[PDB]
C-alpha cells in the first residue's frame, strides 16, 4: 500500500506538470506491467529509457524501487515519525508472523526513556496494566502494550475510557493486521505506524542465538543449532505467499519451544551413536510443525525440507554456501558454542537466498515478482481511472 | 388469590403493581415479596418436608423462618424487613454450605444445588444416589445393595463391579463420606482387578478362561501391558513369528467364544477384539519392517503401557509411553463402552495429544466435521483410564453451568473436552476463554490454587482441557487461546481400516472385499447423486449400516447378501428417485445382485379401503423393515403425497401380525404451544401445568389400565420440523430416552413408544437430527388416479338393492380411457391458488356421489335411459367444478366444451346452464327471480340483486357444502365473496353464520370465542352447534391475511387445517380430544399476487375445495344496475321511461374505465362494481336531497357525481379531458350542457337541498364561514383559493354521504388536515385528536367506544382525525379494513359490553333489528381521514375493503396558479411595493425553486410558506426599525434647525 500510495501521487503529480505525451508513456508503461497492453511508447528521456531496459530486463520491483528513489529525495522511519508528534499516543501494528517488540525497545535505548513490556492477559494482567499505566502518568515513561488483540474487549472497555498531560508521556500499543476489527475512535486518536521487517534469514539466526543461552552434551547444542537453522528457513519460505506455500501460516516461538523440548528429550533418553534422526525428522513434520498443516502438498514440502536439514549425513549443506561439521568425541560445549557462533559469522548471504537458501527454483521466484508486479499494476489501474 | 399445597396463600397479580409503583417503600415491598415467594418455593420444596436437612445453626433459622412464614400465611414492614433479612442471610448460609459440601466431595460439584439438596436430604433412604450415578460420575448408572451395604456398581451399559469388600451403613452417617470411601474403594478395587488379571496372565492363564471373570478394565490394562513387555523382549531379538501366531490364535478364539455369549460377555468380547486386532496390526506391521531403527520408529508411536514395579503406592503405578512422553494411568472405572477401531490417523492424534499434554499445554482440534474428533478425544482419555466430560456445546449453554463443570474438572482431575466450540455467544465465549487461560496459567506455572469465581479453588497436577473446532463455517481459537494452545487438524479418517476391521469383528469371512466394496459404494453415492441437503454418506452412516447389519445376519447369514440388503434397508429411503435408479445402477455394478407380511399389508389394505399398487407395497415394506429397528422415523412426502395412509395401513397390518393393541395419537405440533405442550412455571404464582405430552407419557408410563404392556403406542407429529420443538425432545430422540422437563422432574420411556414426524419438507431441519433418527422418503405419487377414486367411491358409499346396482353404473360412467385423457387436458389450465390434478378427484368423486343419493329416490320411476343421462350430467358438473373451479369463465367455457366432448356424442350434453328437475331437462335462465327493493334501502349494504351467475353459484355452493366438503373462494377483488357468502347463507334454512375476519395477527383463541356463542359441550368429549337442526358454518374471509412464522409457515391455517381434516384438535387446559360432528368451514380470500398476501400451503387447502369467483358479465352487471336505475327512479316518476339507457352508460363508461387504465402506472387503478355502487348511492342522497329536477339537471348532476367519484385518482389533465369527453359521448350516444369541474358545483352550504350555487355565493359563504371560525374558535391567518374551494367541495361531498369515506394525496403543509378539520367544523361533525406511542388497541377501542357510546345517546356529531403518524401497524389497517367492508366489527362487541350496549340500546329505544340498526347508525355518522404522502400502505388501496367505500381524492401539491393566488394575498397586507413588483418577485421565486427541484414525486411547499412568512416578518420588522431611525433622523434635523 505505500507503494501503490506513492505511485499515484507520482502520478497525480507529473500528469499535470508535465505534457500528454509523458501521460500515455505512464499508461503504456502501467500496461505492460500488468501485462494486459503490448506497445513501445512514444520515446523522446533518460529515465523512461532507463525504465524501458528495466521492463525488457523483466525486473520489476528494481523498476519500481527506481520510480521511489528517482521521484522521492527522502524516506521517513520509526524514529523520525516519533520524533514529530502532536500526540503522545501511538498505536504499532503488525502481522503474527513478525514482532515488533524489539524495535521499540532499540528505540527506548536510543531515547533513554523507560520503556515496560506489559502484555496483558488475566485480571492480573489488566491490574498490571492498570499500575503500570498509573506509574507513568504520574511520573512518566514509555508504555508497551503486546499483543493487545486477544484482549479486545478489555482494550475497548478500559483504554477507551481511559482516553475518554504529564510531560513526555508516551505509550505504545501492538495489534495485528490479520485480526480483528478495531473501534475507530482508537485509530483515529492516535499516531498509526506499522513496522515491516525485511527477511534477514541470517540476522533472525543471530537473534534467534542470543535470545537463547545454550542440556546434554555438544549433541544437545548442535540439534539446537540445526534446529534454529530450520525454523528459520521455514519461516523464509513462508513469506512467498502463492509460491512457497498454498496458504500463509504462521509459525512463531512456541513451536520452537516444543521442538526444542522434544529434541532435548529424545536426546536426553539417547546419547548413543545412533542418534534415531528417522524418528525426530517425522515427529517434527507430522505433529510439531505439521499440526496446523493440511494439505498434502504442503506435507510433502515440509517433508522433503526436514529431509534435506535432519539428514545427519557425513557433511550437511544447509545452504550452498556453507558446510555444518558436526561435533566430535573430545570436544566440550563451550568451545561448540564458540565454533557455530564463527561458522554463522563465516556465512555471508548471497543476493539469490530467496531462491537459494530456501531450494526454489528461480522461475518460481520471478513468477511471484510477477504476480505481485501484476497486482500492484491492477490496483494502479483501478485507483487512476478516478 | 390461591394456596398451594399446604399453609400459605398466593395472590394471582403480578406486574400490574409492578407498572402502578413505576415509591421506593412499594419497591422495597415488591423486592421483599418477589424474593419471599421465588425462596419460599424451595423452602417447600426441601426443606419443608425434609426432617434430616432440618434436624444446627442453619436448621434453627430455618425454624425460625418457618414459624415467621406460618405467621405470614395466617396473618409488618419490620416484619417484612426482618424476613427479608434472614432470608439473603440463610442463602449466602445454605450457599457456604453447599460450596463447602461440594468441597468434601469434588464430584459432588457436577449437579445443580437442587439435586444435591435432594441427595443430602436422603439421609435415610439410602436410594437416592442411584438415580444420579450416571450424572455424577458418567459410566454408572446404579449401586446394588445387599442387605444396607454396597458390594457392586452397575455400569451403563450393564457391568456389576465385583468389590473388594462391602461397606458397611450405620444410621448416624452422611452420603459425602461412604460416597468417598466409595470411589476411593472403586479405584483400588479396580488396581485390585488388574494386579490378579496381569498375575494370571504372567502365569500363563488362557485368554478365553478369564474373559468371563473380570471387568473390561482390568482385562484390557492386563492385557496391554502383557503385550507391551513381550513385544519389547521380542523386539530386542529379531523374531516377531511366535508372538503374532499367538495373538492370533487368541483372536480367533476370542470369536468363537463372540459366537457362543450372551449380551454383556458380547460386549467384552468385542472390546478385546477391537484391542487384540489393534495389536495384531501393530504386530505385523513391525514384522514387516526391515531394518531395526525403522522398527524402533513404528514402535515408538504406537501407544505404550508400562507398569511401576518399584513404587510402593498403587494408584499411580501405571504409566503409558507415547514417542518418549510418559503419561500416568489413574485406575478410574469406565465400564464397557464402544472402542474406536485404531488406525495410523488416530495413533496421530493420540501422539499430537501426548506431545501437547507433556509440557502443561491443551490440545486442539479443527476442520471438517463428522470427521471423528471428539469420539478420538474420548478414546483418548478413556485410554488414559479416565472418562472425559464431554459439552455438546450449542445455544442452550450458559455461562454459570460451563463455569460449572470446568470447576469441577479442575478440581476433579477429569478433563474437560468442548465439542464444537464456535458455537457460543460472544460474551460467554469471552468469559470461557478467560477461565481456560487462568487455567493453562495455573498448569504451566503449576500453582497450587488458581483464583477463579471469586474463590481460591485446588488444582490437581493432572486436569487438562480439550477443544474442538470447525473454522469457516466462523472463527479459529482466540489469541489468548492461541498462545497456550497445540492446534491440529484431523480432515481424514481412515474408513477403510474402519470397515475391515468391523466386518472382521462381526465375524464375516471376507472383511477385504466387503470393506473396499461397501467404502467405494459410499463414495460413488456421495459423488454422482444429486447435493440434497438431507444426504449424508460418510462415515457416520457406514457406522449405522455395519451396526445395523446383524439381525440380518441372523436371518439370512454372513456374506454380500446381507450387506446389500442392509444398504437397501437403510440408505434407500432417504434417496429421491433419480438418486433411487443411481443406487440400483451401483448395486448391480458393484456387487451381485416372507410373503406373509405382504399378505398381512394386502389384507389390511383391502379391509381398510385403500388398493394396493406395486410401489405403494414396495414402501410399506421398507416402512415395515425400517421400523423394525428404529423408534423414531420421519416420512416426508409432497404435499398430499399419501403418507397417512401407509403408516395407518402399517399400523393395522402389525395389528393383525403380532396382536398386540394399536393405540395411535395425532398432534399438530406447531398449532399447539410448547407451554401447552410440555408446560411453563407461572409468574403469577409459580405452578406448574402437565402438558399435554407430559400427561400422554405420564399415562403410557404409569399403565394403570395395565393396557400398554401389551400394546404398541404410537404418537405423529402431521407437521413441519420447528427446531426449537425438537430440541426440547432431542433427549426423546437420543439414546437417553429420558424426558427433560423444565420444572425438575423427569419421565422414562418405555421401547413400545415409537415417534412418528409426517411432515413435507426439511427446509429448517438441522442435518443432526436427520443422523440421530431415520428418514424415509416419498418422492412419488403412492396412488393411481384409477385406484384413488375407487378407494374414494367406496369410503363415499360406506359414508352413506339400490346401492349395489347404482355402484355398477356409476362404475362404468367412470371408463379409464377417457379419464386419462381428461386429466391429462386438465392439468395444463390456469389456475388459481394451484393444486395437482392428483388432489381434486376426492371433491370430484364426492359432489358426483352427493347428487346421485340426493337423486335416488326418484330412479325406480325412471328409463334406464333417463337414469344414464341425469348420472352422466351430474358427473359432468361435478368435474367441472372441481376441475375448473379455479379458471375464468372463459376457461370454464372451453372445459364445458371439452367435457362434453370426451364423453362422446351420445351421453347427455351439458349446457352452461343445465339443471336437472322433475326426470328430464331444465335450465337455469327462467330461474332467477324478479324482485323490485324501493329507495329506501338501496344504500343497506346486504341487498343481493340475483342474476345467472349468481344463482348458479348458490346451487353450487349448497351443492358442495352438502356434500361434506371446504369452500374456499378465491377471485379477483369485488367479485361479492362476502356478499354471495351471505346472500347464500342468511336465506338459508339448514345453516347458520358466525363472522370472523383475520388481521395480519390473529390468534387461535379468537375463532373460537367466536364460535363459543354458537356452540355447546357435550360429553368436552364432542363440539356440537347451539341449535339442534341447522349445522353451523364457520365463514372466514380475507383468510390469508395472518403473517408467516420464521419457518414459512403459518399456525391457523393448520389449526383450519387440523379443523377440517381430522374432525378434532385437543383442548389446551384439559389436553383431551374433541370430535366435532355437523360444523362445515367456508373460506373467503384474494389471489396470491396482491401485496400483502402470501402463498397459503397446499397441505391445508389440498382438503378443501377451490372455487374461483371472477368479474361479473357486462350484460349481468347492466341488468343489476337498471335494477338499481328503477328502484332509484320509483322516487321520480317523469324520468321512469328512462331506466335501460342510464344503467347502459353507466356499464359501458365503466368498461371503457377499466379498459383504459392499467396498474402499472397508478396503485389505485383498480376497477371494481364497488365505485359503481357508490355512484348509485351518490346519486340516491342527491335526488333525495335535491329540489325537483329536470332531465338537464338529472343529467349534470350525474356527471357531477361521475366527476365527484370516478375522476379524481388522475395525475394530469389529459385523462380528466378524456374523461370529459367520454362522458359527453355517453351522453350523446346513449339518453349538452358543461360537465367540467367547475362547471359542476353542486352543493347544499347556501341552500335546503343540493343544487348549483353561484360561485360568488358559495365563495362568500365560506369567506363568512371562515371569519366566523376566527372569531370564534382559533385565529389561524388563511387564505382562500379555487383548488383547496374544489378540494373542500368534494370533501363536503363526501362527509355529506352516508358511510362512503375519502382519502387524500397531498404532501406536508397542503392544508389535508387543516381542510379536513374546518370542514368537520362546517358539518358540525366534533373532532377528537388522538395522542399517539403511549397507547394500544386497548385506549383505541376503549376511546372509540365512548365516542360511540356518545354519538349513539346524546346524537352528538363525532367523527374521529387520523394521521398516518398515529397508525403503526397492520392490525389497525386490516381494523379499519373491517371497519369500512362491515359496519359492525365482530370481535369488539361480546360479553359484557354487549350486554351493556344492548341494554342502553333497550332503553333508547328485537336483537337482530337492534343490531342492524346499530349498523345503520354506525353508518351514518362515522368517517375517518386517511392520509398519505409517500405514494407499507402501497397495498392498502389493493385492498378490496379499504378501496370499497373510500374517496381517493388527489389533493396533490400546489400549482402555479394557486402558489400565484396565495402569494398575491399574501404579500396584499404589507406594504412592498417602493421603487407592479410583487408579481416579478413571486415569479422568479417560483422558477427558481423549479429550477432548483429540477436540478435536484410531489413538490413539498414547506419551503414555501416559511419563506414568505419569514420574508414577511423580516421585511416588517427591517422597515420598522428604518422608519423609526428616518424619524428620529428627521426629528434631529428639525431641532439643529
Ligand atoms: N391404496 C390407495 N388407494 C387409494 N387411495 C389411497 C391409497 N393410499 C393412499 N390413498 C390416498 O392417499 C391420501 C393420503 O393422505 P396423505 O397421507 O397425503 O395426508 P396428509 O398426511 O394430511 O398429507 P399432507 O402432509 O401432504 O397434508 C388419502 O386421500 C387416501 O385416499
Ligand atoms: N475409530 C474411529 N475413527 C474415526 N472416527 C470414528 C471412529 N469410530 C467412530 N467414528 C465416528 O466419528 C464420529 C465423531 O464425529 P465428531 O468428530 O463428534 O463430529 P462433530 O465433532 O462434528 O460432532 C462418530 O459419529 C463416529 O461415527
Ligand atoms: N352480482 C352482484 N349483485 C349485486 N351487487 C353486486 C354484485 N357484484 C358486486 N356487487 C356490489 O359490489 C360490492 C361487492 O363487495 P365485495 O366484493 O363483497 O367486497 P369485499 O370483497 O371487500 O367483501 C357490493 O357492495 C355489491 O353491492
Ligand atoms: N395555504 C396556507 N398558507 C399558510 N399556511 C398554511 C397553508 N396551508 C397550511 N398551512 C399551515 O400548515 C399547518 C398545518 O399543516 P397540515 O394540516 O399538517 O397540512 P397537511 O394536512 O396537508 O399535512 C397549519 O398550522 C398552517 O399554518
Amino acid at each position: 500500500f505505500k507503494m501503490i500510495m506513492a505511485m499515484t501521487m507520482f502520478c497525480l503529480y507529473k500528469f499535470d506538470i508535465e505534457s500528454e505525451q509523458y501521460k500515455e508513456a505512464v499508461l503504456t508503461m502501467i500496461g505492460v506491467l500488468s501485462e494486459s497492453s503490448d506497445g513501445v511508447p512514444k520515446l523522446t528521456n533518460d529515465d523512461l529509457r532507463y525504465l524501458w531496459d528495466y521492463v525488457t530486463t523483466k525486473s520489476y520491483i528494481s523498476a519500481l524501487n527506481w520510480f521511489k528513489n528517482e521521484f522521492f529525495v527522502d524516506e521517513w522511519n520509526i524514529a523520525d515519525v516519533v520524533a514529530n508528534s502532536e500526540n503522545n499516543y501511538f498505536t504499532m501494528a503488525s502481522e503474527r508472523d513478525v514482532d515488533g517488540t524489539f524495535k521499540l525497545i532499540e528505540l527506548a535505548k536510543a531515547s533513554k526513556e523507560s520503556l515496560k513490556i506489559i502484555p496483558l492477559g488475566s485480571i492480573e494482567n489488566l491490574n498490571y496494566a492498570q499500575e503500570e499505566i498509573s506509574k507513568s502518568k504520574i511520573e512518566g515513561g514509555w508504555i508497551l502494550l503486546q499483543n493487545i488483540q486477544m484482549s479486545l474487549s478489555w482494550v475497548k472497555t478500559y483504554l477507551h475510557k481511559h482516553v475518554e498531560e504529564h510531560e513526555k508521556f508516551k505509550m505504545f500499543m501492538t495489534c495485528h493486521l490479520t485480526g480483528d476489527k478495531l473501534p475507530a475512535p482508537l485509530l483515529q486518536r492516535t499516531d498509526r505506524v506499522v513496522y515491516e521487517d525485511i527477511p534477514g534469514i541470517l540476522d533472525t539466526v543471530k537473534d534467534l542465538w542470543g535470545s537463547q543461552f545454550f542440556i546434554s552434551g555438544v549433541w544437545s547444542v548442535y540439534c539446537t543449532f540445526l534446529l534454529s537453522w530450520f525454523h528459520a528457513l521455514i519461516t523464509a519460505r513462508t513469506r512467498l505467499v502463492p509460491h512457497g506455500f498454498s496458504k500463509k501460516y504462521y509459525f512463531n516461538d512456541c513451536d520452537f519451544q516444543f521442538a526444542s523440548v522434544y529434541l532435548e528429550n529424545v536426546l536426553a533418553t539417547n546419547s548413543t551413536n545412533n542418534i534415531p534422526w528417522a524418528q525426530v525428522r517425522d515427529h517434527i513434520a507430522t505433529i510439531v510443525y505439521g499440526g496446523k498443516i493440511d494439505e498434502e502438498k504442503d506435507l510433502e514440502v515440509v517433508a522433503k525440507l526436514c529431509a534435506h536439514v535432519f539428514c545427519g549425513s557425513d557433511n550437511l549443506q544447509i545452504v550452498p554456501g556453507v558446510r555444518i561439521p558436526q561435533p566430535l568425541l573430545q570436544q566440550s560445549e563451550e568451545e561448540e558454542r564458540a565454533r557455530l557462533t564463527a561458522i554463522l559469522s563465516n556465512t555471508i548471504e548471497p543476493a539469490d537466498s530467496l531462491s537459494s537458501w530456501l531450494q526454489l527454483p528461480r522461475e518460481s521466484i520471478l513468477d511471484y515478482e510477477r504476480l505481485q508486479a501484476k497486482e500492484v499494476a491492477s490496483s494502479t489501474e483501478q485507483l487512476l481511472q478516478e | 388469590v390461591i394456596e398451594h399445597s399446604s399453609g400459605l396463600k398466593l395472590v394471582r397479580e403480578w406486574d400490574v403493581l409492578e407498572q402502578a409503583c413505576k415509591l421506593t417503600k412499594l419497591s422495597e415491598i415488591q423486592v421483599n415479596w418477589v424474593e419471599v415467594q421465588f425462596y419460599w418455593l424451595d423452602l417447600y420444596g426441601i426443606l419443608g418436608e425434609n426432617l434430616d436437612i432440618q434436624n444446627t445453626s442453619k436448621f434453627k433459622s430455618l425454624t425460625s423462618e418457618y414459624k415467621m412464614i406460618t405467621t405470614r400465611a395466617f396473618q409488618f414492614d419490620t416484619t417484612l424487613k426482618l424476613t427479608i433479612d434472614s432470608l439473603k442471610m440463610i442463602k449466602s448460609s445454605l450457599s457456604t454450605f453447599l460450596e463447602r459440601q461440594r468441597r468434601q466431595f469434588p464430584r459432588f460439584y457436577f449437579l445443580g444445588n437442587d439435586d444435591l439438596l435432594k441427595i443430602i436430604g436422603s439421609g435415610k433412604h439410602h436410594d437416592q444416589v442411584s438415580k444420579f450415578m450416571k450424572k455424577m460420575f458418567g459410566s454408572i448408572e446404579s449401586i446394588i445393595f445387599f442387605e444396607d451395604s454396597i458390594t457392586g456398581v452397575r455400569s451403563v451399559e450393564g457391568e456389576v463391579l465385583n468389590l473388594n469388600e462391602k461397606i458397611e451403613l450405620k444410621d448416624s452417617i452422611q452420603a459425602q463420606e461412604w460416597l468417598n470411601i466409595l470411589d476411593t474403594e472403586i479405584k483400588l478395587s479396580v488396581f485390585t482387578q488388574f494386579r490378579d488379571c496381569l498375575g494370571q496372565l504372567k502365569d500363563g492363564t488362557d485368554i478365553e478362561v478369564v474373559v468371563s471373570k473380570y471387568i473390561f478394565q482390568a482385562i484390557l490394562l492386563s492385557a496391554q501391558v502383557m503385550w507391551t513387555e513381550l513385544v519389547e523382549k521380542c523386539l530386542q531379538t529379531n523374531e516377531f513369528s511366535k508372538y503374532w501366531k499367538e495373538v492370533d490364535m487368541k483372536i480367533k478364539g476370542l470369536l468363537d467364544k463372540l459366537n457362543k455369549s450372551s449380551d454383556n460377555v458380547k460386549k467384552k468380547i468385542e472390546a478385546l477384539l477391537v484391542e487384540y486386532l489393534h495389536f495384531n496390526n501393530v504386530i505385523g506391521q513391525l514384522k514387516n519392517c526391515s531394518t531395526k531403527e525403522e522398527a524402533r520408529l513404528l514402535w515408538a508411536k504406537v501407544q505404550k503401557f508400562y507398569q511401576k514395579n518399584d513404587t510402593l503406592d498403587d494408584l499411580n503405578s501405571v504409566f503409558i509411553s507415547q514417542s518418549g512422553y510418559l503419561l500416568q494411568y489413574k485406575f478410574e472405572y469406565i465400564g464397557i463402552p464402544e472402542r474406536l477401531i485404531y488406525t495410523p490417523l488416530l495413533l496421530v492424534g493420540f501422539a499430537t495429544l501426548t506431545d501437547s499434554l507433556h509440557q502443561k499445554y491443551g490440545g486442539c482440534f479443527f476442520g471438517p466435521a463428522g470427521t471423528g474428533k471428539t469420539e478420538t478425544v474420548k478414546a483418548f482419555g478413556q485410554n488414559l483410564g479416565r472418562v472425559v466430560v464431554v459439552f455438546n456445546c450449542d445455544d442452550s449453554f450458559d455461562y454459570q453451568v460451563l463455569s460449572r463443570l470446568l470447576v469441577g474438572i479442575t478440581q476433579i482431575g477429569a478433563w474437560g473436552c468442548f465439542d464444537e466450540f464456535n458455537r457460543l455467544d460472544e460474551k460467554v465465549l469471552s468469559a470461557v476463554s478467560a477461565n481456560i487461560q487462568q487455567i493453562q496459567n495455573g498448569l504451566q506455572v503449576g500453582k497450587s490454587h488458581i483464583t477463579l469465581l471469586e474463590e481460591e479453588t485446588p488444582l490437581s497436577p493432572h486436569t487438562a482441557v480439550f477443544i474442538t473446532l470447525n473454522p469457516g463455517y466462523r472463527s479459529e481459537l482466540p489469541e489468548n487461546l492461541k498462545k497456550s494452545f497445540r492446534e491440529f487438524s484431523m480432515k481424514s479418517p481412515q474408513s477403510g481400516t474402519i470397515a475391515e476391521m468391523i466386518l472382521q469383528i462381526m465375524g464375516f469371512e471376507d472383511s477385504k472385499s466387503l470393506a473396499s466394496k461397501i467404502v467405494h459404494f459410499l463414495e460413488l453415492l456421495s459423488s454422482k447423486c444429486s447435493s440434497m441437503n438431507h444426504y449424508h454418506f460418510g462415515l457416520r452412516t457406514l457406522k449405522g449400516v455395519l451396526r445395523n447389519c446383524s439381525p440380518l445376519v441372523s436371518e439370512f447369514g454372513e456374506g454380500e447378501k446381507t450387506v446389500v440388503e442392509s444398504l437397501k434397508r437403510v440408505i434407500l429411503p432417504s434417496l429421491g428417485d433419480t438418486d433411487e435408479l443411481v443406487f440400483k445402477d451401483e448395486l448391480s455394478k458393484i456387487f451381485d445382485s416372507s410373503k406373509a407380511i405382504v399378505q398381512c399389508l394386502k389384507d389390511a389394505g383391502q379391509r381398510s379401503g385403500f388398493s394396493m399398487s406395486e410401489e405403494f407395497l414396495k414402501k410399506c415394506m421398507q416402512f415395515y423393515y425400517m421400523q423394525k429397528t428404529q423408534q423414531a422415523l420421519i416420512l416426508v412426502g409432497k404435499a398430499g403425497c399419501g403418507k397417512t395412509a401407509t403408516w395407518k395401513t402399517v399400523i393395522d397390518a402389525m395389528a393383525i401380525f403380532d396382536g398386540h393393541a394399536n393405540v395411535v395419537y395425532v398432534i399438530d405440533t406447531k398449532v399447539l404451544t410448547k407451554e401447552s405442550l410440555y408446560g411453563s412455571m407461572l409468574k403469577a404464582t409459580l405452578e406448574w401445568r402437565d402438558g399435554l405430552f407430559t400427561s400422554i407419557l405420564r399415562r403410557v408410563n404409569d399403565d394403570i389400565t395395565g393396557t400398554f404392556k401389551n400394546s404398541r403406542i404410537w404418537v405423529v407429529f402431521d407437521s413441519d420440523l420447528d427446531p426449537e420443538y425438537v430440541e426440547a425432545m432431542n433427549s426423546v430422540l437420543d439414546d437417553n430416552k429420558i424426558l427433560t422437563l423444565p420444572n425438575g422432574e423427569r419421565l422414562p420411556i418405555p421401547p413400545n413408544f415409537r415417534i412418528l414426524f409426517e411432515t413435507d419438507n426439511l427446509d429448517h431441519t438441522t442435518p443432526a437430527t436427520i443422523t440421530r433418527c431415520g428418514l424415509l422418503w416419498f418422492s412419488t405419487d403412492v396412488c393411481s388416479i384409477s385406484s384413488k377414486i375407487d378407494h374414494l367411491l367406496n369410503k363415499s358409499y360406506e359414508a352413506l338393492f339400490e346401492l349395489d346396482k347404482l355402484k355398477d353404473l356409476i362404475s362404468d360412467s367412470f371408463d379409464m380411457a377417457s379419464l386419462t385423457n381428461i386429466f391429462t387436458c386438465s392439468n395444463d389450465l390456469v389456475h388459481i391458488l394451484g393444486v395437482r390434478t392428483f388432489n381434486k378427484l376426492e371433491t370430484a368423486v364426492q359432489l358426483a356421489v352427493h347428487l346421485i343419493s340426493s337423486y335416488r329416490q326418484w330412479f325406480q320411476n325412471l328409463d334406464d335411459k333417463s337414469l344414464k343421462d341425469v348420472i352422466t350430467l351430474l358427473i359432468k358438473r361435478s368435474l367441472l367444478y372441481a376441475l375448473a373451479g379455479d379458471s375464468t369463465g372463459e376457461s370454464q367455457r372451453a372445459f364445458i366444451q371439452t367435457i362434453n366432448t370426451y364423453f362422446g356424442h351420445d351421453s347427455q350434453e351439458l349446457s352452461d346452464y343445465s339443471t336437472i328437475v322433475i326426470l328430464s331437462f331444465s335450465s337455469f335462465c327462467s330461474e332467477i327471480p324478479s324482485v323490485s327493493l324501493e329507495a329506501h334501502e338501496v344504500m343497506r349494504p346486504d341487498i343481493v340483486i340475483p342474476t345467472i351467475d349468481t344463482i348458479k353459484h348458490e346451487k353450487i355452493f349448497y351443492d358442495l357444502l352438502n356434500s361434506k366438503r371446504g369452500i374456499i373462494l378465491c377471485g379477483p377483488p369485488g367479485s361479492g365473496k362476502t356478499m354471495i357468502m351471505n346472500n347464500a347463507l342468511r336465506n338459508s334454512s339448514l345453516y347458520d353464520v358466525v363472522g370472523i375476519n383475520f388481521s395480519k395477527d390473529t390468534t387461535t383463541e379468537h375463532i373460537l370465542s367466536a364460535l363459543h356463542r354458537h356452540t355447546n359441550y357435550v360429553t368436552g368429549l364432542t363440539l356440537l352447534p347451539k341449535s339442534d337442526i341447522k349445522n353451523l358454518v364457520l365463514f372466514c374471509d380475507e383468510i390469508n391475511l395472518p403473517k408467516l412464522d420464521k419457518y414459512g409457515s403459518q399456525n391457523v391455517v393448520l389449526f383450519l387445517r387440523q379443523l377440517m381434516e381430522k374432525q378434532g384438535f385437543w383442548k389446551t387446559p384439559e389436553n383431551k380430544w374433541v370430535t366435532i360432528e355437523r360444523i362445515h368451514i367456508v373460506g373467503a380470500c384474494n389471489p396470491p399476487t396482491d401485496p400483502g398476501r402470501i402463498p397459503m400451503s397446499e397441505r391445508f387447502t389440498r382438503h378443501a375445495a377451490i372455487l374461483y369467483l371472477g368479474y361479473p358479465s357486462g350484460k349481468s352487471l347492466s341488468q343489476i344496475y337498471e335494477i338499481y336505475y328503477k328502484a332509484i327512479f320509483k322516487l321520480v316518476p317523469e324520468f321512469r321511461s328512462y331506466t335501460e339507457p342510464f344503467a347502459r352508460a353507466s356499464v359501458h363508461l365503466y368498461n371503457e374505465c377499466k379498459a383504459r387504465y392499467s396498474t402499472g402506472l397508478q396503485s389505485h387503478y383498480l376497477f371494481s362494481p364497488r365505485e359503481l355502487t357508490r355512484l348509485v348511492r351518490g346519486v340516491y342522497t342527491a335526488i333525495n336531497t335535491g329540489p325537483r329536477q329536470t332531465l338537464r339537471s338529472l343529467i349534470r348532476l350525474w356527471a357531477y357525481e361521475a366527476w365527484r367519484i370516478f375522476a379524481d385518482r388522475l395525475v394530469g389533465v389529459k385523462e380528466k379531458n378524456s374523461f370529459e369527453q367520454l362522458l359527453y359521448e355517453t351522453v350523446d350516444k346513449y339518453l349538452l350542457g358543461n360537465i367540467s369541474s367547475t362547471s359542476l358545483l353542486f352543493s347544499g352550504l347556501l341552500s335546503l337541498d343540493f343544487k348549483e350555487v353561484n360561485k360568488t355565493d358559495l365563495v362568500n359563504f365560506i369567506e363568512e364561514r371562515f371569519k366566523t371560525f376566527c372569531d370564534e374558535e382559533l385565529e389561524v391567518p388563511m387564505v382562500i383559493h379555487e383548488s383547496m374551494v374544489d378540494h373542500i367541495l368534494r370533501i363536503d361531498r363526501a362527509l355529506k354521504q352516508v358511510q362512503g369515506h375519502m382519502m387524500l394525496i397531498g404532501a406536508s403543509r397542503t392544508g389535508k388536515t387543516i381542510l379536513t378539520r374546518f370542514v368537520a367544523w362546517l358539518n358540525g361533525l366534533k373532532i377528537v385528536q388522538p395522542k399517539i406511542r403511549h397507547s394500544n388497541l386497548s385506549d383505541f377501542d376503549m376511546i372509540l367506544k365512548k365516542a360511540i357510546s356518545d354519538c349513539s345517546l346524546k346524537e352528538s356529531r363525532t367523527c374521529l382525525i387520523i394521521d398516518e403518524s398515529n397508525i403503526l401497524e397492520t392490525a389497525f389497517l386490516e381494523r379499519m379494513n373491517t371497519l369500512l367492508a362491515n359496519a359492525d366489527i365482530p370481535d369488539l362487541f361480546q360479553g359484557e359490553e354487549y350486554d351493556k350496549l344492548l341494554n342502553n340500546l333497550r332503553n333508547k329505544t328485537t336483537e337482530q333489528e337492534l343490531y342492524d340498526w346499530f349498523v345503520g347508525e354506525i353508518a351514518k355518522n362515522l368517517h375517518v381521514v386517511f392520509t398519505i404522502c409517500d405514494p407499507k400502505s402501497s397495498a392498502m388501496i389493493s385492498s378490496p375493503a379499504l378501496f370499497n367505500r373510500c374517496i381517493i381524492n388527489w389533493m396533490g401539491d400546489w400549482d402555479t396558479k394557486t402558489m400565484s393566488q396565495v402569494a398575491n394575498n399574501m404579500v396584499d397586507v404589507v406594504p412592498m411595493e417602493f421603487t407592479t413588483i410583487r408579481d416579478a418577485v413571486v415569479n422568479i421565486l417560483i422558477h427558481f425553486d423549479r429550477n432548483f427541484y429540477q436540478k435536484m414525486n410531489p413538490r413539498s411547499p414547506g419551503y414555501f410558506i416559511d419563506g414568505l412568512r419569514a420574508l414577511v416578518k423580516l421585511v416588517t420588522a427591517k422597515y420598522q426599525d428604518l422608519q423609526e431611525n428616518q424619524r428620529f433622523v428627521n426629528v434631529g434635523l428639525e431641532k439643529l434647525n
